[PDB]
RNA sequence: AAACUUUCAACAACGGAUCUCUUGGUUCUGGCAUCGAUGAAGAACGCAGCGAAAUGCGAUAAGUAAUGUGAAUUGCAGAAUUCCGUGAAUCAUCGAAUCUUUGAACG
RNA sequence: UGAGCCCGGGUCGAACGGCCUCUAGUGCAGAUCUUGGUGGUAGUAGCAAAUACUUCAAUGAGAACUUGAAGGACCGAAGUG
RNA sequence: GAGACCGAUAGCGCACAAGUAGAGUGAUCGAAAGAUGAAAAGCACUUUGAAAAGAGGGUUAAAUAGCACGUGAAAUUGUUGA
């Protein structure tokens, strides 16, 4: 709801961060196998 | 923008605080002017951060050396300066106590200790 | 709802009425564990997390839990 | 290993259903749910006469 | 034949250690032989490769190409010899990874550390040569 | 790679499309309609299918399909208008025509010697 | 708000009439520092902040 | 009283309760047909 | 005759079997004895120039001190190293430090 | 005789076989068998109610269901606010 | 440190960002998923296409290896030939 707490606001922020896609320069590292975010 | 740990050891407390202050002031001014046109100023800021960590380590190390000299001949020491070991090792009997023996046992070993011998074939 | 977030284990298994975690039993000092669920034991056993301090013990043992500094150091 | 093919929770659905009477994994949110188990004919199942 | 119990002959463990070695270990694995002139001058057979050295490639498509070492890419066990390059599609030149075992060092980058390295290897070689000789 | 490997690529022009999101059955029938035809005749035919002036006969995949008088030209009653399939075939024919221009062939004499529709992994 | 005002005054020599703060959704804090009428924000931003 | 449901159509391969059934039910198959003949044959032979 | 149905062949599809490989598992054997109120095991949130996860670390935050080695890191960009040197390194070792909120958890 | 064995042609790229002994998780058409993949049915059943949509211009490669204007309808303050 | 063991439907559920994704109010349940090439040398440039892509041209021993990437069976399908 509109009423929340800073701590749960921070957790909601982290969930957004983990949804971010994969940077392109990761895919060019030697020995890399990561293609798409899971 | 990188300080050497070797130079910091010779310098004393008052000089170290001046270096720590000027490193932090430099980092504070750099960071605000870094928000625009990032570049070669980025690694200078990174080198500044490692310099701050280096000076903090030397300041703490010298202070603990002074305290250990102060507590050299005192019965109780701060838990920070006490040896860590493990919880079980800390509770273990001291070497002097675990080696203590009864007086009657000592008398028997004094006059009847294990000898060296051989048996012919 | 019937279950809320548990502070000790992080799961949404804290009963709102009984105020007891269905997974770890937070108000109780001991962590809930049962021998009829080997899968449950291995989910929360030592080694499933960070191992902040106990990872550093073996190196200190290998050197005898020594104290001091190397001779001639600066 | 003595626990190979055994560390799963499976139960036969019954006789009146038009499916083979083999223990099937419960659940419902995975590819594994509803799959046969505990049998030497079953993928990821216990082998016959496990080597001792 | 291996004798000491601490030595292992497992293929699985040898390949794991080789491909997961740290940078310091990889430096030893990335060694190259010394030239014949350098062998009779220093009484040393091999030495780990480094950036300043001059090498002559003796194996691969680059038959007898000489040049100075440019990079020691320890992450993929390759070295970059100067002017030993291939053009991409765009025409930009990229270096060709040469293994140190495929080259021979002709000129050695000299510094106090490497004179110490050569002296220690020579000391062992002459010690056993006289031990075996007499 | 292509299936008709008996044609020298120097004397021909080719086009290809993969994982195309059109009905396989509809595309197969309309490809069979223009098989062996001239390029310009096929292009006019495929346009006419879009405007419902000519119809594509449904030979194999024609289960419960309506009847029209436009199928009388082919000798069948079941004919249809695969608009989507025609549009995709137009693009490939135009692309193959463009590749023929680059090589230098005569577009007025080209015929569709080989046309094939295969199945893609399903969605 | 008290800490931000003191930090601005002691370090960058900025006097503020009031400071309004909010916590952004990502978890960072934003401070709106309104300056005294005597000083100019544009002049301070150009010199001490490198901002145009 | 017991509703016998044949495991065909939408009832083929269902883990639990068929949709349009109220109380105590029972599922049947062809495989059970051969069984019920077997137990009946054994009981009749023994009776 | 064509079309359709079927059989075979060539090529092309669908699909991932077979062969080959393996920083994995499984079993046996040997040396050794080391968690925690000096705050453990577990949970959470932060930290990289460009990172989501895994990994590492804790506002000194992909790390500090010391020791050894001896010239890198590398996906890109930017700094280095004067190399006749207290000295690169996502290096190894490791005796000194820093170590946010909780959690036996303790105003 | 048979289970099978051998060769030729094509594809492929890194290990394999004959002899004789030893050993076994050693030979499938079925088990409403397990997992995976794929068919006919089939371009078939079907894509519901909320009366209702229409004209020009713009965007755009592409406009019944995107926008502007105009028209025709509607919720009708216990609303489709 | 080893094996007359298993070799990606096998071997531990997990050879991979696996007790992960996901399911359940919860206790708990619980997968799938390895392989381009010696080296990315991962296709410059030209042309058609709105684009996705296609065709030339090129790298390579090989593209009958183009990241839907070693080899590529059968079921099932297209074209051609009878
Ligand atoms: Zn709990």
């Amino acid at each position: 709801p509109s009423h929340k707490t800073f701590r749960i606001k921070q957790k909601l922020a982290k969930a957004q961060k983990q949804n971010r896609p994969i940077p392109q320069w990761i895919r060019l590292r030697t020995g890399n196998t990561i293609r798409y975010n899971a | 923008g990188k300080v050497k740990a070797g130079q910091l050891w010779s310098k004393n407390k008052e000089e170290l605080t001046k270096i720590l202050g000027e490193l932090k002031t430099e980092l504070s001014q750099l960071r605000i002017q870094k928000i625009s046109s990032s570049g070669a100023k980025l690694n200078k800021i990174h080198d500044l951060r490692k310099s701050i960590a280096r000076v903090l380590t030397v300041i703490n190390a010298k202070q603990r050396a002074q305290l250990r000299l102060f507590y050299k001949n005192k019965k109780y020491l701060p838990l920070d300066l006490r040896p860590k070991l493990t919880r079980a090792l800390r509770r273990r009997l001291s070497k002097e106590d675990a080696s203590r023996v009864l007086e009657k046992t000592k008398k028997r070993l004094t006059h009847f200790p294990q000898r060296k011998y051989a048996v012919k074939a | 709802k019937t279950h809320g977030l548990c502070r000790r284990c992080g799961r949404r298994s804290l009963h709102n009425q009984k105020k007891v975690c269905a997974s770890c039993g937070y108000p109780a000092a001991k962590t809930r564990k049962y021998n009829w669920s080997e899968k449950a034991k291995r989910r929360k056993v030592t080694g499933t997390g960070r191992m902040r301090y106990l990872s550093t013990v073996p190196r200190r043992f290998k050197n005898g839990f020594r104290t001091g500094v190397p001779k001639g150091a600066r | 290993s003595e626990k190979a093919g055994h560390q799963t929770s499976a139960e036969s659905w019954g006789t009146g259903r038009a499916v083979a009477r083999i223990p099937r994994v419960s659940g419902g949110g995975t590819h594994r749910a509803g799959q046969g188990a505990f049998g030497n004919m079953c993928r990821s199942g216990r082998m016959f006469a496990p080597t001792k | 034949m291996k004798v000491r119990p601490t030595v292992s002959s497992s293929r699985r463990k040898a390949r794991k250690a080789h491909f997961s070695a740290p940078s310091s270990v990889r430096r030893v694995i990335m060694s190259a032989p010394l030239s014949k002139e350098l062998r009779e001058k220093y009484n040393v057979r091999s030495i780990p490769i480094r950036k300043g050295d001059e090498v002559q490639i003796v194996r691969g498509a680059h038959k007898d190409k000489e040049g100075k070492v440019t990079s020691v890419y320890r992450l993929k066990y390759v070295i970059h010899v100067e002017r030993v390059t291939r053009e991409k599609a765009t025409g930009q030149t990229v270096p060709i990874g040469i293994h140190p075992s495929n080259v021979v060092i002709t000129k050695l980058h000299l510094d106090k550390d490497r004179e110490n390295i050569l002296a220690r290897i020579k000391a062992g070689r002459e010690q056993v040569a006289k031990a075996k000789g007499k | 790679r292509y299936a008709a490997t008996e044609i020298a690529p120097t004397k021909s022009a080719r086009a290809r499309g993969s994982y195309l999101r059109v009905s396989f059955k509809n595309t197969r029938e309309t490809a069979q309609a223009i098989n062996g035809w001239k390029l310009q005749r096929a292009l006019t035919f495929l346009q006419n299918v879009i405007d419902k002036k000519e119809a594509v006969p449904m030979r194999r995949y024609a289960g419960s399909t309506g009847r029209t008088a436009q199928g009388k030209q082919w000798g069948v009653s079941r004919a249809r208008w695969p608009v989507k399939s025609a549009q995709f075939l137009i693009g490939l024919l135009k692309n193959a025509e463009a590749n023929a221009d680059a090589k230098g062939l005569d577009t007025g004499n080209l015929i569709i010697k080989h046309i094939q529709v295969n199945q893609a992994p399903k969605q | 708000k008290a800490q931000i005002k003191q930090a601005l005054k002691k370090l960058y020599d900025i006097d503020t009439v009031k400071i309004n703060t909010l916590i952004r959704p990502d978890g960072t804090k934003k401070a709106f520092a309104r300056l005294t009428p005597d000083v100019d924000a544009l002049d301070i931003a150009a010199t001490k902040l490198g901002l145009v | 009283q017991v509703k016998v449901v044949k495991a065909t159509g939408a009832n083929r391969g269902i883990k639990g309760r068929p949709k349009g059934v109220k109380g105590r039910y029972k599922m049947v198959d062809g495989r059970m047909k051969k069984e019920m003949r077997a137990l009946k044959r054994l009981a009749k032979k023994k009776r």
